[PDB]
């Protein structure tokens, strides 16, 4: 039993606690871990590998699910429009919820032991793992129903599985234009973007979409951007009482801030007007993941960055060097070696002190110990995994959006004109949002417009 | 496999129809790399005691996170360039990609 044992047995594998633990005074104590499913369950043949529970697609997955029984249950069948399955218990002034789920020993119920509120149900199963990721999941719920309901009075012929599916297609389309267009842009930088992502020539039925096993650990750099605070603002964007600045150990699995505090309006104005933690090599991550990841909900407070470090020991990956030799970049062997590629010697001495060898050191520490790329948010090695990554499901993807006979040449032209605050614009009472790129807009008023400068996606092109 | 489709799998099967799988629902990641494992297969480094990784000792994780990631909170540097939304969409981002699950 893992979430309770320290002893080393399958399918256990903890954290022992160093000597002089900041936190952790009690050596005979561990940090919680299970190792990931095997393939392959119990072989002497095969070489362990673990597996993805999802499509690897940029598809929104995580709104329409990625197995047919849990796909069904998330839409409304008592009716043709073609609708996703909303809240049947609360409303966000009005719009629509996520429905809860049925769960066993719900985690959502332990974060405010009086409220009552269990976890939301979603086409990916961490929806309620932070407000601000619930609000996400909950703006595209919206935006599927809304498309769905704006495609029946074009084509009221059409039936519910017709306007499902075409629904479906926008939304797809549109995470992989804000993904694209405007995310990846802003993680690699310029130079890294143009060498990995160079312009769509056309899918290619030869390159493999799957997850590489490192992008699960590599694509974790994301714990670098992350915030201790969650910040909720009101409608001219200032501190809204209660509980503007709110820790992040306070907020997982707290569904219960979004059914009794503001709905998912003050949590999106905040993810656009507060800037996002910027990594600092002596300023890598914040101690609400570090020191208190899910403080509330178990036994003990969990340390997401060494988690990272066991997962990628547990995924059997390779150092350090050996994805630096992958990646076609040079593989420091000394301390003054690394602390050129570094450009910071005293990292260097640092990675050396734990590891020994630069061979050694986990690619998720590795990998953020990089100076970053200029207008990036990531140093090389990770441009390199997380590039050639977007760059396999893009060219792999037969119904990537750009693709020809997936769109037509007009609801192509009209697709072009989504951005996210558009989004929110359509899907919630927030009056302004973000100036384009929403990703890089993050200062009130300056960055700021209304709704009426944005002009909405027109359906035109989709009616017969 | 369908030999003409308009739409998406909710799986992803059928997406390549060389090989229906490819980016398929749980099926095992591909890999770029060949694992190492402590034993060759399936051991994770830092599984045996006294078992070293290619001649040095393997580092705790949670020692490395102290020594290297710890920091005083008081301290933080906010990026100047982006927002949180920034970081929101790649979790957001990521949870349409992968989930590597666990037993229970
Ligand atoms: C459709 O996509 C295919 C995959 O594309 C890859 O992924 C995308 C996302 C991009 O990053 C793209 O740049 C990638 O290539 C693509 O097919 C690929 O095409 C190249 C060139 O045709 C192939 O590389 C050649 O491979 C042979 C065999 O060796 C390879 O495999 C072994 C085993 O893993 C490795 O040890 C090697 O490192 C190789 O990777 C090589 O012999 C050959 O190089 C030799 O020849 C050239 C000159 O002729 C010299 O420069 C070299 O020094 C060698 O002497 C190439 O390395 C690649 O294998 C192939 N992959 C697949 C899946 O078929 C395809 O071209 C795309 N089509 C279009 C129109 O875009
Ligand atoms: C842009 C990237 C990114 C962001 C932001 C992000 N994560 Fe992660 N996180 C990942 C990825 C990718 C993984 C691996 C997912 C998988 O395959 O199971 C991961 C895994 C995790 C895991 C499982 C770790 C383990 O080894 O057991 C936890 C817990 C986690 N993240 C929590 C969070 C929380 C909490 C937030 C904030 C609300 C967050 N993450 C934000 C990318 C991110
Ligand atoms: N691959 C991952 C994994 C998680 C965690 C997994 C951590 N363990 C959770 C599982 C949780 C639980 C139990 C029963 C019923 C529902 C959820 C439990 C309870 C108490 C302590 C810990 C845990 C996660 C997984 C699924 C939902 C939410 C979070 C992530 N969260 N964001 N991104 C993530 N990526
Ligand atoms: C759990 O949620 C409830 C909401 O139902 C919170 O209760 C409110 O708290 C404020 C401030 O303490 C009171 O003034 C209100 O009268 C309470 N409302 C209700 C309906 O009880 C409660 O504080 C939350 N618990 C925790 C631990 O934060
Ligand atoms: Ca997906
Ligand atoms: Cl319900
Ligand atoms: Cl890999």
């Amino acid at each position: 039993n893992c979430e309770t044992s320290c002893v080393q047995q399958p399918p256990c594998f903890p954290l022992k606690i160093p000597p002089n633990d900041p936190r952790i005074k009690n050596q005979a104590d561990c940090i919680p871990f299970f190792r990931s499913c095997p393939a392959c369950p119990g072989s002497n043949i095969t070489i362990r590998n673990q597996i993805n529970a999802l499509t690897s697609f940029v598809d929104a997955s995580m709104v329409y699910g990625s197995e047919e029984p849990l796909a069904r249950n998330l839409r409304n069948m008592s009716n043709q429009l073609g609708l996703l399955a909303v809240n049947q218990r609360f409303q966000d002034n009005g719009r629509a919820l996520l429905p809860f789920d049925n769960l066993h020993d719900d985690p959502c119920l332990l974060t405010n032991r009086s409220a009552r509120i269990p976890c939301f149900l979603a086409g990916d199963t961490r929806s309620s793992e932070m407000p601000e990721l619930t609000s996400m999941h909950t703006l595209l719920l919206r935006e599927h129903n809304r498309l769905a309901t704006e495609l029946k009075s074009l084509n009221p012929r059409w039936d519910g599985e017709r306007l499902y599916q075409e629904a479906r297609k926008i939304v797809g389309a549109m995470v992989q234009i804000i993904t694209y267009r405007d995310y990846l842009p802003l993680v690699l930088g310029p130079t890294a973007m143009r060498k990995y992502l160079p312009t769509y020539r056309s899918y290619n039925d030869s390159v493999d979409p799957r997850i590489a096993n490192v992008f699960t650990n590599a694509f974790r750099y994301g714990h670098t951007l992350i915030q201790p605070f969650m910040f909720r603002l009101d409608n001219r964007y200032q501190p809204m009482e209660p509980n503007p600045r709110v820790p992040l150990s306070r907020v997982f699995f707290a569904s219960w801030r979004v059914v009794l505090e503001g709905g998912i309006d003050p949590i999106l104005r905040g993810l656009m007007a507060t800037p996002a933690k910027l990594n600092r090599q002596n300023q890598i991550a914040v101690d609400e993941i570090r020191e208190r990841l899910f403080e509330q909900v178990m036994r003990i407070g969990l340390d997401l960055p060494a988690l990272n470090m066991q997962r990628s020991r547990d995924h059997g990956l390779p150092g350090y060097n050996a994805w630096r030799r992958f990646c076609g970049l040079p593989q420091p062997e000394t301390v003054g070696q690394l602390g050129t590629v570094l450009r910071n010697l005293k990292l260097a001495r640092k990675l050396m002190e734990q590891y020994g060898t630069p061979n050694n050191i986990d690619i998720w520490m590795g990998g953020v110990s990089e100076p970053l790329k200029r207008k990036g948010r990531v140093g090389p090695l990770l441009a390199c995994i997380i590039g050639t990554q977007f760059r396999k499901l893009r060219d792999g993807d037969r119904f990537w959006w750009e693709n020809e006979g997936v769109f037509s040449m007009q609801q192509r032209q009209a697709l072009a004109q989504i951005s996210l605050p558009r989004i929110i614009c359509d899907n919630t009472g927030i009056t302004t949002v973000s100036k384009n790129n929403i990703f890089m807009s993050n200062s009130y008023p300056r960055d700021f417009v209304n709704c009426s400068t944005l002009p909405a996606l027109n359906l035109a092109s989709w009616r017969e | 496999c369908p030999e003409q489709d308009k739409y998406r799998t909710i799986t992803g099967m059928c997406n390549n129809r060389r090989s229906p799988t490819l980016g398929a629902s749980n099926r095992a990641f591909v890999r770029w790399l060949p694992a190492e494992y402590e034993d060759g297969f399936s051991l994770p480094y830092g599984w045996t005691p006294g078992v070293k990784r290619n001649g040095f000792p393997v580092a705790l994780a949670r020692a490395v996170s102290n020594e290297i990631v710890r920091f005083p909170t008081d301290q933080l540097t906010p990026d100047q360039e982006r927002s949180l939304m920034f970081m929101q969409w790649g979790q957001l981002l990521d949870h349409d990609l992968d989930f590597t699950p666990e037993p229970a």
